């Protein structure tokens, strides 16, 4: 029934989980913007002066 | 860059962490370890008590009371050994034990 101690531990090891490489080399995504407000087609003088 | 051959065999060797210091200077110090009786219900894999002997004072550790600690249950503790000649880390399971110096009630 001896349990006796032992030297002082040489050392730990760490060990976890690692994240991918895969997910981590991508390029961007960025939202496209929605373009300036162009003039729609079709524009024509509907107004002509009276007499 | 070294390397270990993970040799997993198998017992759970224990490890002691003192609330008063660190254990620098071994000397007559003795120590045994205590285990539940009823091995039919689950909580018998965790009730485990390790007992110090020594002639000043006597320190306990548990696992299951108020102040044991919760390394070894969100964690796993294992031990590594690496035999250099054959050069095998063959690895044990573990626990820690956080003792106590027992005064009175």
């Amino acid at each position: 029934g001896g349990l006796t101690c032992a030297s002082a531990p040489q050392g730990t090891l760490r060990i976890l989980e690692g994240p991918q490489q895969s997910l981590s080399g991508s390029p961007l995504q960025p939202i496209p913007a929605s373009p300036p407000p162009q003039i729609p087609p079709g524009l024509r003088p509907r107004f002509c002066a009276f007499g | 860059l070294p390397s270990a051959r993970w040799q997993y065999c198998g017992q759970r060797a224990v490890l002691v962490q003192f609330s008063n210091g660190k254990l620098q200077s071994p000397g007559n110090m003795r120590f045994t370890l205590y285990e539940n009786k009823d091995s039919t219900n689950p909580r018998k894999r965790n009730q485990r008590i390790l007992a110090a002997e020594t002639d000043r004072l006597s320190y306990v550790g548990n696992n299951f009371g108020t102040g044991a600690l919760k390394c070894n249950t969100l964690c796993r503790h294992f031990v590594g050994i690496l035999n250099k000649t054959s050069g095998q880390m063959e690895v044990y399971d573990a626990e820690l034990f956080n003792m106590q110096p027992l005064f009175s009630d």
